[PDB]
């Protein structure tokens, strides 16, 4: 209706949306004690399963 | 000053050995082609307690192998750090003793075990100054059973005034990998009573359930119970090589732990011990350590040391700390376990500090402790010994190699004395 009655074409405006804080949790070193892949259970879930 | 060789026989032996001086190269940071690459002064200060000197500016332990059989040699060759042995010390026989302590003590390992003795010798001549020796096997082959003990024997005939220690893996029921193992187990416990100086047994059984709960990882493996092993084992001779408050020698734990001379058997521990999903979640601290050092279950061993009463307690902590406060701590705990404490002798609790802690931790913390609750060992593997005597099963191989059974006789009748006689001391009163 604007672009042919006023022949003006409206132009939207967007807008600032809401950006959320997220922590990152490291991963610890490696003490020295069996093997990588069977270690890392314990910090990727409370119950450890086989790698 | 003060050092001490190492000696290592039969597939447990050698492979104990394998990642012991494993642990000890990167404590001592040496490079697997013996060029030493450390950060710190203090490495280099007390290397000739486990190292010798080469030209070039190398070093080669002082490591003796030995076994009936070649093959556990030719395969530690092969793994990490196998590089450093020096190669006259491998010793191997060409039959094997079939997990027959009659072979491996009587025929074949009295003829084979000239050479050894004589580079043995050579090493304890060559040393300036020698502590003791350092002996480990396991108590459930045949090999190892007999020549080791007929090789403790034989060095204590040479070297009364010298301290040994014995490394002993017996074989309980649980992980049962082998049907003759108490009757090995008991005749080589007959002739270590009588000359090892001190003894620390060591379970499987434990070693597992220490890998599943407390480390709470789903793969236990034979490296996993080996480096556990080596970390308890470097934890005695840390204080000898490096610095510390207090420093106690080999000499002055057999003083103030063995008060029979008898009474030489132990059980350990290790602290800290966690999984990686506790590493960043723990705390190092001195309370958090002696809780874990004397929880029953992080015992080295499945005896269960609250059905007993600790004879004596030995401690020693790695790290920078102060003194009152682990003296205060050691304090508490033997005020709130007074039940577990016998009473006729007072303040049974040692302590020794080490300002070097070990590689990657800050804290660390090894117990020995001397306790009547040792006793259940001996006399489940003594109840499996006369199950197996009674009917003389399998007894046929061991009587048709000059062995009798009057010597199996003599043998269980030392082992119920000397169970008798440790658990005597636990109804004892002032
Ligand atoms: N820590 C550890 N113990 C082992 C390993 N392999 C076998 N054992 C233990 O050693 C004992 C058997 O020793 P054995 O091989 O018969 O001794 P050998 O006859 O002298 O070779 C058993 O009680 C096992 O639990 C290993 O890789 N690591």
């Amino acid at each position: 209706w604007y672009l042919q009655n006023m022949n003006l074409q409206q132009i939207p405006i967007t807008l600032k949306k809401e950006d959320i804080k997220r922590f990152y949790q490291p991963v610890p070193p490696y003490n020295g004690f069996g093997s990588e892949a069977d270690s890392l259970g314990s910090v990727y879930n409370l119950q450890p399963k086989a790698p | 000053m003060r050092e001490i060789v190492h000696i290592q026989g039969g597939q447990c032996g050698n492979q104990i050995g394998a990642k012991f001086w494993e642990v000890i190269s990167d404590e001592h940071g040496i490079d697997p082609t013996g060029t030493y690459h450390g950060d710190s002064d203090l490495q280099l200060e007390r290397i000739n307690v486990y190292y010798n000197e080469a030209t070039g500016g190398r070093y080669v332990p002082r490591a003796i192998l030995m076994d009936l059989e070649p093959g556990t040699m030719d395969s530690v060759r092969a793994g990490p750090f196998g590089q450093l042995f020096r190669p006259d010390n491998f010793v191997f026989g060409q039959t094997g003793a079939g997990n027959n302590w009659a072979k491996g003590h009587y025929t074949e390992g009295a003829e084979l075990i000239d050479s050894v003795l004589d580079v043995v010798r050579k090493e304890a001549e060559g040393c300036d100054c020698l502590q003791g020796f350092q002996i480990t096997h396991s108590l459930g082959g045949g090999t190892g059973s007999g020549m080791g003990t007929l090789l403790i024997s034989k060095v204590r005939e040479e070297y009364p005034d010298r301290i040994m220690e014995t490394f002993s893996v017996v074989p309980s029921p649980k992980v049962s990998d082998t049907v003759v193992e108490p009757y090995n187990a008991t005749l080589s416990v007959h002739q270590l009573v009588e000359n090892a100086d001190e003894c620390m047994v060591i379970d499987n059984e434990a070693l597992y359930d220490i890998c599943f709960r407390t480390l709470k990882l789903t793969t236990p493996t034979y490296g996993d119970l080996n480096h556990l092993v080596s970390a308890a084992m470097s934890g005695v001779t840390c204080c000898l090589r490096f610095p510390g408050q207090l420093n106690s020698d080999l000499r002055k734990l057999a003083v103030n732990l063995i008060p029979f001379p008898r009474l030489h058997f132990f059980m350990i521990g290790f602290a800290p011990l966690t999984s990686r999903g506790s590493q960043q979640y723990r705390a190092l601290t001195v309370p958090e350590l002696t809780q874990q050092m004397f929880d029953a279950k992080n015992m080295m061993c499945a005896a269960d040391p609250r059905h007993g009463r600790y004879l004596t307690a030995s401690a020693l902590f790695r790290g920078r700390m102060s003194t009152k406060e682990v003296d205060e701590q050691m304090l508490n705990v033997q005020n709130k376990n007074s039940s577990y404490f016998v009473e006729w002798i007072p303040n049974n609790i040692k302590s020794s500090i080490c300002d070097i802690p070990p590689k990657g931790l800050k804290m660390a913390v090894t117990f020995v402790g001397n306790s009547t609750a040792i006793q259940e060992m001996f006399k489940r593997v003594a109840e499996q010994f006369t199950a197996m005597f009674r009917r003389k099963a399998f007894l046929h191989w061991y009587t048709g190699e000059g062995m009798d059974e009057m010597e199996f006789t003599e043998a269980e009748s030392n082992m119920n004395d000397l169970v008798s006689e440790y658990q005597q001391y636990q109804d004892a009163t002032a």
